[PDB]
RNA sequence: CGAAGAACCUUACCUGGUCUUGACAUCCACGGAAGUUUUCAGAGAUGAGAAUGUGCCUUCGGGAACCGUGAGACAGGUGC
RNA sequence: GGUCCGGCCGGGAACUCAAAGGAGACUGCCAGUGAUAAACUGGAGGAAGGUGGGGAUGACGUCAAGUCAUCAUGGCCCUUACGACCAGGGCUACACACGUGCUACAAUGGCGCAUACAAAGAGAAGCGACCUCGCGAGAGCAAGCGGACCUCAUAAAGUGCGUCGUAGUCCGGAUUGGAGUCUGCAACUCGACUCCAUGAAGUCGGAAUCGCUAGUAAUCGUGGAUCAGAAUGCCACGGUG
């Protein structure tokens, strides 16, 4: 019953993020959840390499986003930790939503 | 090709029509708008389309307005 | 209170649990020729398993998901063999004899930049 | 093109992007222009110091200002009234407040950023060219450094045909995946044209 | 009968045989078929005394033979007099849908030559 | 795109707004979707030349129309450049 | 190449065994579809066995083994030879050599279904006539017949 | 192949309509808060109105945005 | 355990699955060979032996090779302009030639019924279920979802039957005509899609030449991006093989 999407790039940052907040929320809760961390919403593209000419070569970039998910499933009042005052991280989805 | 089932009339011949309520053939009316499809009222004249270059009048028949007007001007000429 | 083997074919991966016994055929609650699409493959592929010997020393109780149709009667031969150790060394070692205690060697290769299928580089002329 | 010039599979693996932030998969394009658009104004703003890398911060409700420098020195100015003004240009560009953040020594020498720019200011004023590069490699070299390869554009003298100035010393491995090159680049603006200046330094190994 | 059109064609599914009939196609048979409320999978050759009538009736509510190859025809010269794109395009043999003519129309033009 | 070319865009997608904001349910729903004659035409056409589908949108950093990558802001070169001095997060050579 | 080649494993009949007649699916492989081959299969050897004698295996097998040729030529210059000199092949490539020409020869057949025609092509390999065999008496007719040493 | 789809616009090209510190820039000065919906005429580009809104600060001039004009230094160039 | 038999419900975290962290493989070991050097050939154990497979990995260089048109830029030239802004046209001509692809010439098959199993991506100017209507494309109604949830999605070849019988046809789909659909203000040269009709050439291609050494080739679909709206293109994913 509460979503907090932790959403990023690459996984050694995900999981520095993941790990600065997951801490307090072992107290919470009596059913709070361990980081699930979905398959990949995976992007990648394939752009012309050059300013001109051919096709055969073009740069290929990958970039996966996957998607943990603690969670501090079963409200407490000690939850505000972990939402808001250990989270604020740039590379990282800082979701706010229960 | 097709029309849809929305037509365009056009404006740009909704002008003309209403300076042709009044008057039949008086000039070859110098009209761009070639994506018409013109009212009976208006059929019976020369109807100047634009033909990218210079316009050309054409006189329209009914069977003319089953389709753009534009499509019985060429715009490129093969030899 | 099952006892497990694998089944990891080509992209056709298979839980497998042994009620030991015999009599039994069933995959999917459904049979070989009611689960398969009647392929080939799936007649072959008793073979190799009734070497060490089966349905006399196991039932069989299949329930694999994903990949091919083919792949999947693969995933049985890699899920058996997988069964066919927990018991003795003796068994799985003619089944690696056999190459099916292996996992496949070969899985589907990428598209690559200038290629127009996964390894088919145009056709020219232009010499 | 020689090599792929790598640097950017360099910092896929190891060091995070210069340029982190978050966002949604059509929300990234908002927050991807702007922020180019703001490095711009920022590095023109910012080349009153050397120049070690901006590199900047979004958790999309404010951006984060970390320049780091070899001029902290000019970066203060006098306290924080210098880097006041510059942040409020920040706030126009990409939309969000502002906040400053350090800039750490580590000499010219280190980082290959520095002795780009530096080197580039010379050929500017049109002296040493063949010497130019050379001055600054033996600078590196003499503290710090597990071998700098530098390489600029030819144009020796002015001169119309190029014919690459080019020395190392030491070693830079350049294929190495675990590996400490650092690479920033800078171009001249001369009076003939434009000479691109690359810059490879084997710090250490990891 | 034979109907409209000389030949009936037998020795094949009602259906098919039905595809033979100048106008009529792939559905349009079938289409009949269901209409007269008679099988395929018994041939025309075998006639059904029932699907006698329904021959004329259904393949007379449809454009088809003289009539159909008239107002088509009809229409090609129609367009024609008005200087209509679809006009003279039929006159030096040409497409009216933006096919290449660089390469191919060798449908239009005839063959390579 | 040339910098003029870039320019005719920009101030094209800026007079977008002024027939496409409360303009823009007006142009379209207000307008469309049966309501139906000589009418919803020269009403419809109030310019001709602006409304979403003339925007031809491009790079807000380089413009050019092919190369483009509409989701993420960006086009051809500007994901090479970019990318490799790690200004685009993210983004490695690929391996998937 | 560095070293040799290796084998690959190929999976016999399922219903009655023989590699040599899995091989045979092998050469009728086109499409990719071993499905629709492991129907003609079973359509061609019911033909065989009634007609015939041997096994069901050996109205295949034998009969093949005797219009599968045992000398295939290519040529070098090596020997001092600029003609196409004999050799004696390995007894698997003997098979895939015939076996490849009889189904050729089914698909120059319009005599209904890769069945019915493949069928009565190889129910002629016994008897030894049918175009099949003919290339073997074209190879073996060169080879000894203008020897260019061996 | 550039071109990760070219209906218009794209679009550089052409034919016509049309403009000339300018479509897009900075800077200086002036007027007007910015703006809003419409009218007529024109193919539109536009051009000229008609009504309506009276913002941020002021030292009451000025500015800060923004819009036209003026004047140039300049600006523009997918021109080679 | 429940079942209104569906992971639909709780339950269980075993398992697949995802995907972070490890475990591993190094000619390390066994025999032979070798110089009792490396190494080579076989072998064992093991998921895998001897660049494991596949990526990324483009040396120092060469072609005044391409790109002043992404952008940048030295010079030169243009300055009531090769500038600038708009409508229309031209970019998709054509009497031809050539290149790279796609679809067939058929029963290893086509069409008709029903039926078998997927993988990886996408998404609030979006994909769009459901139900209603439409022969259909699709439209109307609108749930759901910014998303391992929901929508795209039903995978298709394949399979079991029905048939057609080797005919230019029941093959094949070009052309065109008519009827319609959708995105837009509007599809005129220059839109795609569907519907019905029309029904093409072609009965496996001289001379020649190229691809491809395995999950490849071959063939069969699927998904994405660019996409208002046009994929036989490119880019990616699996099926059989």
């Amino acid at each position: 019953r509460i979503r907090i999407r932790l959403k990023a790039f690459d996984h050694r940052l995900i999981d520095q993020a993941t790990a600065e907040i997951v801490e307090t929320a072992k107290r919470t809760g009596a059913q709070v959840r361990g980081p699930i961390p979905l398959p990949t919403r995976k992007e990648r593209f394939t752009v012309l390499i050059s300013p001109h000419v051919n096709k055969d070569a073009r740069d290929q970039y990958e970039i996966r986003t996957h998607l943990r998910l603690v969670d501090i499933v079963e409200p407490t009042e000690k939850t505000v930790d972990a939402l808001m005052r250990l989270d604020l991280a740039a590379g990282v989805d800082v979701q706010i939503s229960l | 090709r097709s029309l849809k089932k929305g037509p365009f009339i056009d404006l740009h011949l909704l002008k003309k029509v209403e300076k042709a309520v009044e008057s039949g053939d008086k000039k070859p009316l110098r009209t761009w708008s070639r994506r018409s499809t013109i009212f009976p009222n208006m059929i019976g004249l020369t109807i100047a389309v634009h033909n990218g270059r210079q316009h050309v009048p054409v006189f329209v028949t009914d069977e003319m307005v089953g389709h753009k007007l534009g499509e019985f001007a060429p715009t490129r000429t093969y030899r | 209170n099952q006892y497990y083997g694998t089944g990891r074919r080509k992209s056709s991966a298979a839980r497998v649990f042994i009620k030991p016994g015999n009599g039994k055929i069933v995959i999917n609650q459904r049979s070989l020729e009611q689960y398969f699409g009647r392929e080939t493959a799936r007649m072959v592929v008793r073979q190799p398993l009734e070497l060490v010997d089966m349905v006399e020393k196991l039932d069989l109780y299949i329930t694999v998901k994903g990949g091919g149709i083919s792949g999947q009667a693969g995933a049985i031969r890699h899920g058996i063999t997988r069964a066919l150790m927990e018991y003795d060394e003796s068994l799985r070692s003619e089944l690696r004899k056999a190459g099916f205690v292996t996992r496949d060697a070969r899985q589907v290769e990428r598209k690559k930049v200038g290629l127009r299928k996964a390894r088919r580089r145009p056709q020219f002329s232009k010499r | 093109g020689q090599k792929v010039h790598p640097n950017g599979i360099r910092l896929g693996i190891v060091k995070p992007w210069n340029s982190t932030w978050f966002a949604n998969t059509k929300e990234f394009a908002d927050n991807l222009d702007s922020d180019f658009k703001v490095r711009q104004y920022l590095t023109k703003e910012l080349a009153k110091a050397s120049v070690s890398r901006i590199v900047i911060e979004r958790p999309a409700k404010s951006i984060r200002v970390t320049i780091h420098t070899a001029r902290p020195g000019i970066v203060i100015g006098k306290k924080g009234e210098d880097v006041e003004k510059l942040r409020k240009v920040v706030a126009d560009i990409a939309g969000v407040p502002a906040q400053i953040n350090i800039a750490e020594v580590r000499k010219p020498e280190l980082d290959a950023k520095l002795v780009a720019d530096s080197i580039t200011s010379q050929l500017e004023r049109r002296v040493m060219f063949r010497r130019a590069m050379k001055r600054a490699v033996q600078n590196a070299m003499r503290l710090g450094a597990k071998g700098i390869k530098v390489e600029v554009s030819g144009r020796l003298g002015g001169a119309e045909i190029a014919r690459t100035e080019w020395y190392r010393e030491g070693r830079v491995p350049l294929h190495t995946l675990r590996a400490d090159i650092d690479y920033n680049t800078s171009e001249a603006h001369t009076t003939y044209g434009v000479i691109g200046v690359k810059v490879w330094i084997f710090k250490g190994e990891i | 009968a034979r109907i409209a059109g000389i030949n009936i064609p037998d020795h094949k599914h009602a259906v098919i045989a039905l595809t033979s009939i100048y106008g009529v196609g792939k559905t349009r048979s079938k289409a009949i078929l269901a209409a007269a409320g008679i099988a395929e999978d018994v041939k025309i050759s075998e006639l059904s005394e029932g699907q006698i009538d329904t021959l004329r009736d259904e393949v007379a509510k449809f454009v088809v033979e003289g009539d159909l190859r008239r107002e088509i025809s009809m229409s090609i010269k129609r367009l024609m007099d008005l200087g209509c794109y679809r006009g003279l395009r039929h006159r030096r043999g040409l497409p009216v849908r933006g096919q290449r003519t660089k390469t191919n129309a060798r449908t239009r033009k005839g063959p390579r030559k | 795109a040339k910098q003029s070319m870039k320019a005719r865009e920009v101030k094209r997608v800026a007079l977008a707004d002024k027939y496409f904001a409360k303009r823009a349910e007006l142009k379209a729903i207000i307008s469309d979707v049966n309501a139906r004659w000589n009418a919803v035409l020269k009403l419809q056409t109030l310019p001709r030349d602006s409304s979403p589908s003339r925007q031809r949108n491009r790079c807000r950093q380089t413009g050019r129309p092919h190369g483009f990558l509409r989701k993420f802001g960006l086009s051809r070169i500007k994901v090479r450049e970019a990318a490799m001095r790690g200004e685009i997060p993210g983004l490695k050579k690929a391996s998937w | 190449r560095r070293r040799v080649i290796g084998q690959r494993k190929i999976l016999p009949d399922p219903k009655f065994g023989s590699e040599l007649l899995a091989k045979f699916v092998n050469i009728l492989m086109v499409d990719g579809k071993k499905s629709t081959a492991e129907s003609i299969v079973y359509s061609a050897l019911e033909t065989l066995a009634q007609r015939s004698g041997k096994s069901e295996l050996e109205a295949f097998e034998v009969a093949l083994e005797n219009v599968r040729p045992t000398v295939e030529v290519k040529s070098r210059r090596v020997g001092g030879s600029t003609y196409q000199v004999p050799v004696e092949v390995r007894p698997v490539r003997r098979n895939a050599l015939a076996m490849r020409w009889i189904v050729e020869a089914a698909r120059k057949r319009g005599d209904k279904s890769m069945a019915l025609r493949l069928a009565n092509e190889l129910s002629d390999a016994a008897e030894n006539k049918g175009t099949a065999v003919k290339k073997r008496e074209d190879v073996h007719r060169m080879a000894e017949a203008n020897k260019a040493f061996a």
